[PDB]
């Protein structure tokens, strides 16, 4: 129930925000070009 | 030891209050679903009965298409349970004869349960319905994805919202052009179409395909929040018979913890 | 045979094995005698509190190890004897109060392991109206 | 107690574990001596199973596959696996319940139930307080059930066709007349 309740948190957790980093990762560039290196 | 029991008394007692939350939460949801239901039900009665005046007999032969209808969530109970036993009954009873079955579904449940055995079959699979209400534009697409791929004959699986702690199971044979164009609809000479009803009869049928896949999500919505609330409650009384346990535990291994540490000094007094 | 919370721990340790005597002339004899303690782990305190008041080092929740040799000692003179000793007999309903229904301690499992069977009663029956509260599926013989 | 090149002592001791509790010193010291082993238990005699052996706590020296066949090792080897992927389950099923589980745990669960029960033998000697007569069993008749349970081909049958049953042919004789 302990490291039932843990370890099933983090792989939720982990999924999630994975999927919300590879969104993040694709809409970055654009919305930020001073970053982007292709205008350096 | 303590430690052990402690962490999981803890844990447990953490678990039974989430599930009384989740209980009273659900409560709410499922008053707001029977009013969606009391509201939207009117608005695909009529031409559901109109249409089934049409007899349709569920032993024709053909490529069928099973709609499974099911939610995104757990702890809902047994609901999706029963509508893949069902959905594997009707498969196994249609493969027999040669009909070449196809496999749309809502849901991740459905999914779940049907991949490893008919994931061979699937044609078509939609989530994420549930996040927000459940309203016409979002059953007319499920309708004209079903029409696209046009089937020879249709059945729809669902759970029926008798009361708030029944429901049942059903399956809807459902009237394709297929099996419409084989019938001379004379059953509904009685009624006066004001465009002529070859003109309005292919749209007449769309209505019908969006207002079932529209009652039928409605019903099953209710049925899976009256789940929820039932199955929250069985959680938190369970939740509540293993605290009781784990506390006479946790009191015998603290009266040996306190017996021992005195036991040890004393011997380590009456040692010198 | 009597020997209350009043009286002194030595009594209390001593009456089981007074009626055992008093019931052996029964069984040398031929007569057939029934003996009934109440409770025998009230006798088990007493010898624990007389063996902590004797110094003696104390085990598993305080109680020394001669408990069993002590319930064993009473509870091995119940016997049916043969048709050559003249054929008397010897029962005994020793009881024993648990705590949260445990029988999983050291006193109960003590004198389960000389026993030859079990009545079990339970605190659910007995508050839902069943009387007398006798389970039968962890009452065995 | 020793085998030697004179002659051999095989030795069955039984071992009295107070309170319930494996980690006392005596049988905690006694374990290091023993070249088998069987644990008995008390949850598992509450289920009406008899032999109560915890199949997981007991353990042997002479499973490896060079005594014993691999036929004989995969398959204990597979109940064990089993067993322990339904302990797992316990706590997630008694707090929620098995409709939260997926179809590949249902399926351990169901056989898991039904190899626990079918590790459940009526011996002669308790026909004295059971009445059921008692039943032999051989080793090639188990290692067939076990693999024929594992497989998939008892799915069919209920739970309790396995509940003193001996063999299979008993079990599938108690399902046709559970049948009524």
């Amino acid at each position: 129930s302990v490291k039932f309740m843990d370890q099933k948190r983090s792989g939720e957790e982990t999924v999630y925000f994975k999927k919300e980093d590879e969104a993040l990762l694709r809409n970055l560039l654009a919305n930020h070009p001073e970053y982007d290196p292709k205008y350096s | 030891d303590l430690k052990i029991v402690a962490a999981r008394m803890k844990s447990v007692k953490s678990i039974q209050k989430i599930t009384k939350a989740m209980k009273m939460v659900a409560a709410s949801k499922l008053r707001m679903d029977q009013r969606r239901l009391e509201n939207g039900l009117p608005f695909a009665t009529p031409v559901q009965k109109l249409v089934q005046r049409i007899p349709v007999d569920p032993k024709e032969k053909g490529t069928l298409a099973v709609l499974a209808l099911s939610s995104d969530k757990g702890l809902c109970g047994g609901v999706n349970s029963f509508v893949a036993k069902q959905a594997r009954i009707v498969i196994k009873e249609n493969e027999m004869a040669g009909n070449a079955v196809q496999v749309y579904g809502v849901g991740d449940k459905i999914r779940s349960a049907l991949q490893r055995t008919f994931g061979d079959r699937f044609k078509r699979i939609m989530t994420e319905v549930t996040r927000f209400p459940w309203n016409f534009g979002q059953a007319c697409i499920i309708a004209d994805r079903l029409m696209q791929d046009n089937p020879a004959r249709l059945m729809v699986i669902y759970n029926h919202f008798k009361s708030a702690v029944a429901y049942d199971t059903l399956t809807l044979n459902v009237l394709t052009p297929t099996q419409a164009a084989q019938s001379a609809k004379e059953q509904l000479n009685t009624f006066e179409f004001e465009p002529e009803k070859t003109d309005v009869w292919k749209d007449l049928q769309d209505f019908y395909y969006a207002c079932t896949v529209f009652g039928c999500m409605l019903d099953n919505i209710a049925s899976e929040q009256s789940a929820r609330m039932s199955a929250m409650d069985n959680a938190s009384t369970n939740a509540g018979e293993m605290i009781s346990s784990l506390t006479l535990r946790y009191n015998r291994a603290r009266q040996a913890k306190i017996t021992t540490e005195l036991v040890e000094i004393i011997s380590g007094a009456n040692a010198l | 045979v009597a020997a209350t919370a009043s009286e002194a721990a030595p009594l209390q340790f001593l009456a089981p094995y007074s009626g055992c005597a008093m019931g052996e002339w029964f069984r040398d004899s031929g007569r057939h005698c029934v003996i009934i303690y109440d409770d025998l782990s009230k006798q088990a305190t007493a010898y624990r509190q007389m063996s902590l008041l004797l110094r003696r080092p104390p085990g598993r929740e305080a109680y020394p190890g001669d408990v069993f040799y002590l319930h064993s000692r009473l509870l091995e003179r119940a016997a049916k004897m043969g048709d050559k000793s003249g054929g008397g007999s010897l029962t005994a309903l020793p009881v024993i109060e648990t705590q949260a229904g445990d029988v999983s301690a050291y006193i109960p499992t003590n004198v389960i392991s000389i026993t030859d069977g079990q009545i079990f009663l339970e605190t659910e029956l007995f508050y839902k109206g069943i009387r007398p509260a006798i389970n039968v599926g962890l009452s065995v013989s | 107690i020793t085998t030697t090149k004179k002659g051999s002592i095989t030795s069955v001791q039984a071992v009295y574990v107070p309170a319930d509790d494996l980690t006392d010193p005596a049988p905690a010291t006694t374990f290091a001596h023993l070249d088998a082993t069987t644990v008995l238990s008390r949850q598992i005699a509450e289920l009406g199973i008899y032999p109560a052996v915890d199949p997981l706590d007991s353990t042997s020296r002479m499973l490896a596959p060079e005594i014993v066949g691999q036929e004989h090792y995969d398959t204990a080897r597979a109940t064990q696996k089993l067993l322990q992927d339904y302990k797992s389950l316990q706590d997630i099923i008694a707090i929620l319940g098995m409709d939260e589980l997926s179809e590949e745990d249902k399926l351990v669960v169901s056989r898991a139930r039904k190899i626990q029960r079918f590790l459940s033998q009526p011996f002669t000697v308790a026909e004295v307080f059971t009445g059921k007569p008692g039943r032999f069993v051989e080793l090639p008749e188990t290692i067939k059930s076990a693999q024929t349970i594992l497989r998939g081909e008892c799915d069919d049958l209920p739970e309790m066709a396995f509940y003193m049953c001996g063999g299979l042919e008993e079990v599938r004789s108690k399902a046709v007349k559970m049948a009524q």
